[PDB]
């Protein structure tokens, strides 16, 4: 029960970044995995979802057609690749574990957008 | 992959008679023409076994006791019953072994599993390699302490077309296995007859196992709710439970070796006689069959009711001990002495007893105790004893050849030695 | 599905009762509502589930009623650890979250 | 006898336990309580040290003041004098016998009688016959030719709805 | 498991977990080859009184 972030830190806006988050303790390959993301001083806000076998993904409305999440069970990660960023999208990132809600939460990767 | 499930539908235990049920091949040995007589763990006949059933939202997979065996059969129709679990408390803090059959296949671990309450598979569909998969990740959680693992052919393969009959053993080390498929077109309960189980494996877990549990398949195809104490829906597959005991059984052996018929010699007076004259037909007649006897209910102790401890501190923690060739002897009367105490402390270097043992000592009564005390050297040590020779044995201290009691001896050099 | 917490900002101390109000815009399927807690510089943390299930761990003073689309998160007598942001969510449609009520020392 | 000697040469101090089973009052006894006495049940008794199964009863047996035990023909025990109550208890082994099983064949009827040999129709239908406690087996007045033999007179069939009489 | 004997083709259909069988005294009657699995008969060899 234990997930580690990773890929942080500052992209210039238009450009692109990819987060990783590292599953160990629990039986990866059986549990659906989140992203949340938090912009500084504000709320949750959720951003994508995939299956626990990878086939059915979905994600946020402010971030359609922007963003891409996938896992790998073999090695126990899930990535997020995310597209074509706004100074909007800065903030800490969660990396989270289905229970549905989301009962198992990572210490976030911070991504901030500026040039 | 830990969801609970508690539908509530609350109905009795049933109750059926096992006639002929549970015989299996004591060992692998062939015989044919030829009725044998052995001892062994086996489901007494018309016996008295519980009944459960798995028919809808009726589910019923407790945890049961595994005394010292168990018969357990089912009458499916869709392969329901997956495996089963065996374990003393079925959680991470023991070690637990674990019983399922993929298809074409057989799984068993012995880890310390942590099993969430009413376990079960769960079947989905995978989207990718195109195929229901079985993922077990729903019976336990965790895995540590893994010692064992084996995979071998389907243990379970295909109202009720078809029966399958199982035993378990726990024997010293080996969990031992026997197994038999017979095909019935009987619904309502065990259908009358004979059927012997085979042996299929012996497991060497060398574990210790007082309760199992059933492992079940459920179906949600026509729909499915998020995951809880519903959407479920099984199928009529039911088993029977039954445990095992110490019993003599006489086992018939026709030309082709299978058994086809047995007999259990304690069952009725009759069986008695059958197995007494080594035959399932008995001629008109009396016959001598066993012996009647009154069995006592309690015990009795009586001693004389006198409170004294026999001086055993004088004599063994005494300032100066005698010469060998002087030996004191001390006579100990009138009192009552712990030897328990004696054999347990860990003064002593030589503590041999002859004609009685320490541990059955310290309850049997004797008139007169002598305690001979002396001082000898080390190798001069194993001549205190019944048909020894020597120095000391000849000239000194002899013991007789039909000597009862014990010989201790420890190192004394702290005490009997002077620096010149 | 749109969430929106009331209030804003709540100012109690310990010992007092503390009511949390969570609005959908359309009603939760499965009563699949769930409320989170929020520390400074930490990730959230499960509360309630189903409505009113506490999660593992969870203290009996934290209790979870509603349906529909009006629920509520109860804090029976506040300790100074509740004082938090709370955020509620519900998982019957995609997954959102409302903006969360701080729960502050007055 | 120097500090400085092999272990061999080293002194040891010993101490000889011996243990003599004089027929007589066993005064050195090892811890153990003691229990109450019944009388007219079969119980496995220990009396000073002497064990057995049977049945303690009162008795008529005038022991005298130095005597302790009783044996019999065989060197078996016969009686015991309580060591707390100095009293004469007759010990009389359990109640015991063979069992036979009268029966038709096997070819006829399945059903039994059993016959519990030499003993009382007590400890174990029931006719109570000089030959033991016979159990399964009608009695009937209407005498006939002998067919399962028994013993002492008495004779078993199969008749008439049919079942074993004696 | 050694023995002197006679070892003959035979029609005794073992089960498939059966290796040995044995006779009335308790001998073996026949084994199964550990190498090709047959059963074979064991004969003890040819005697008699003179
Ligand atoms: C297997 O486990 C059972 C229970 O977990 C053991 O039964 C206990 O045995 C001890 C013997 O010292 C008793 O004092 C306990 O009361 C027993 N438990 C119960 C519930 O009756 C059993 O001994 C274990 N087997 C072995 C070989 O250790
Ligand atoms: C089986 O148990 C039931 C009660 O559980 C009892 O009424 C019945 O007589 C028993 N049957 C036998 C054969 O012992
Ligand atoms: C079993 O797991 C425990 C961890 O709780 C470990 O300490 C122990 O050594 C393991 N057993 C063996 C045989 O290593
Ligand atoms: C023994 O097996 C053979 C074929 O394996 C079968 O033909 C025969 O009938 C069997 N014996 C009996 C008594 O059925
Ligand atoms: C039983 O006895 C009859 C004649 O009394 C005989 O014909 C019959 O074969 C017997 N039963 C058997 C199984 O041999
Ligand atoms: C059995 O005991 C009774 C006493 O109740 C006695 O009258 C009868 O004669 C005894 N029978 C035998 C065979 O000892
Ligand atoms: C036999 O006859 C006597 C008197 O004629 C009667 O007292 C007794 O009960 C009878 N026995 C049976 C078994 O009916």
């Amino acid at each position: 029960v234990q997930l580690v972030e990773s890929g942080g830190g500052v992209v210039q806006p238009g450009r692109s970044l990819r987060l990783s988050c590292a599953a160990s303790g629990f039986t990866f390959s059986s549990y659906g995995m989140h992203w949340v993301r938090q912009a500084p001083g504000k709320g949750l806000e959720w951003v994508a979802l995939i299956s626990y076998d990878g086939g059915n993904r979905y994600y946020a409305d402010s971030v359609k057609g922007r963003f891409t999440i996938s896992r790998d069970n073999s090695k126990n990660t899930l990535y997020l690749q995310m597209n074509r960023l706004r100074a909007e999208d800065t903030a800490m990132y969660y990396c989270a574990k289905d229970r549905y809600f989301m009962d198992v939460w990572g210490k976030g990767t911070t991504v901030t957008v500026s040039s | 992959q830990c969801v609970n499930l508690t539908t509530r539908t609350q109905l009795p235990p049933a109750y059926t008679n096992s006639f002929t049920r549970g015989v299996y091949y004591p060992d692998k040995v062939f015989r044919s023409s030829v009725l044998h007589s052995t001892q062994d763990l086996f489901l007494p006949f018309f016996s008295n076994v519980t009944w459960f059933h798995a028919i809808h939202k009726r589910f019923d997979n407790p945890v049961l006791p595994f005394n010292d065996g168990v018969y357990f059969a089912s009458t499916e129709k869709s392969n329901i019953i997956r495996g089963w679990i065996f374990g003393t408390t079925l959680d991470s803090k023991t070690q637990s072994l674990l019983i399922v059959n993929n298809a074409t296949n057989v799984v068993i671990k012995v880890c310390e599993f942590q099993f969430c309450n009413d376990p079960f598979l769960g079947v989905y569909y995978h989207k990718n390699n195109k195929s229901w998969m079985e993922s077990e990740f729903r019976v336990y959680s965790s895995a540590n302490n893994c010692t064992f693992e084996y995979v071998s052919q389907p243990f379970l393969m295909d109202n009720f077309k078809n029966l399958r009959e199982f035993v378990f053993k726990n024997i010293d080390g080996y969990f031992k296995i026997y197994s038999k498929h017979t095909p019935i077109n009987l619904v309502r309960d065990l259908p009358q007859g004979f059927s012997a189980l085979e042996p299929l494996v012996d497991l060497p877990i060398g574990i210790n196992i007082t309760r199992f549990q059933t492992l079940l398949a459920l179906h949600r195809s026509y729909l499915t709710p998020g995951d809880s104490s519903s959407g479920w829906t099984a199928g009529a597959a039911a088993y029977y439970v039954g445990y095992l005991q110490p019993r003599t059984f006489l086992l018939k052996y026709n030309e082709n070796g299978t058994i086809t018929d047995a007999v259990d010699c304690a069952l009725d007076p009759l069986s008695e006689t059958k197995c007494t004259l080594k035959s399932f037909t008995v001629e008109k007649g009396i016959y001598q069959t066993s012996n009647f006897r009154v069995q006592p209910t309690e015990s009795i102790v009586r001693f004389p009711n006198i409170t004294n401890l026999c001086p055993f501190g004088e004599v063994f923690n005494a300032t100066r001990f005698a010469s060998v060739y002087a030996w004191n002897r001390k006579r100990i009367s009138n009192c009552v002495a712990d030897y328990s105490v004696l054999y347990n402390s860990a003064s002593f270097s030589t503590f041999k007893c002859y004609g009685v043992s320490p541990t059955k000592l310290n309850d049997l009564c004797f008139t007169n105790v002598y305690a001979d005390s002396f001082v000898i050297r080390g190798d001069e040590v194993r001549q205190i004893a019944p048909g020894q020779t020597g120095k000391i044995a000849d000239y000194n201290y002899k013991l007789p050849d039909d000597f009862t009691g014990c010989v201790i001896a420890w190192n004394s050099n702290n005490l009997d030695s002077k620096v010149g | 599905i749109q969430l929106t917490q009331s209030p804003g900002t709540l100012s109690l101390s310990p010992g007092e009762r503390a009511t949390l109000s969570c609005r959908a815009s359309q009603s939760i399927s499965g009563n699949y509502l769930a409320w989170y807690q929020h520390k400074p510089g930490q990730a959230p943390r499960l509360l309630i589930y189903g409505a009113s299930t506490r999660a593992t761990g969870i203290p009996d003073r934290f209790s979870g009623s509603g349906s529909g689309t009006d629920f509520t998160l109860t804090i029976s007598r506040l300790e100074p650890e509740d004082f938090a942001v709370y955020y509620c969510q519900q998982y019957g449609s995609s997954y959102t979250f409302g903006q969360g009520t701080k729960v502050e020392i007055k | 006898f120097q500090p400085t000697n092999g272990v061999g040469y080293q002194p040891y101090r010993v101490v000889v336990l011996s243990f003599e089973l004089l027929h007589a009052p066993a005064t050195v006894c090892g811890p153990k309580k003691s229990t109450n006495l019944v009388k007219n049940k079969c119980v496995n008794f220990n009396f000073n040290g002497l064990t057995g199964t049977g049945v303690l009863t009162e008795s008529n047996k005038k022991f005298l003041p130095f005597q302790q035990f009783g044996r019999d023909i065989a060197d078996t025990t016969d009686a015991v004098r309580d060591p707390q109550t100095l009293e004469i208890l007759d010990i009389t082994p359990c109640s015991f016998g063979g069992v036979s099983v009268i029966t038709p064949g096997t070819n006829t009827s399945n059903q039994v009688a059993v016959l519990y040999q030499d003993v009382n129709c007590t400890e174990v239908n029931v006719f109570q016959t000089r030959a033991g406690c016979l159990i399964g087996a009608e009695h009937v007045n209407n005498s006939y030719e002998c067919d399962i033999p028994i013993g002492a007179g008495i004779c078993a069939s199969y008749q008439t709805s049919q079942s074993i009489i004696a």
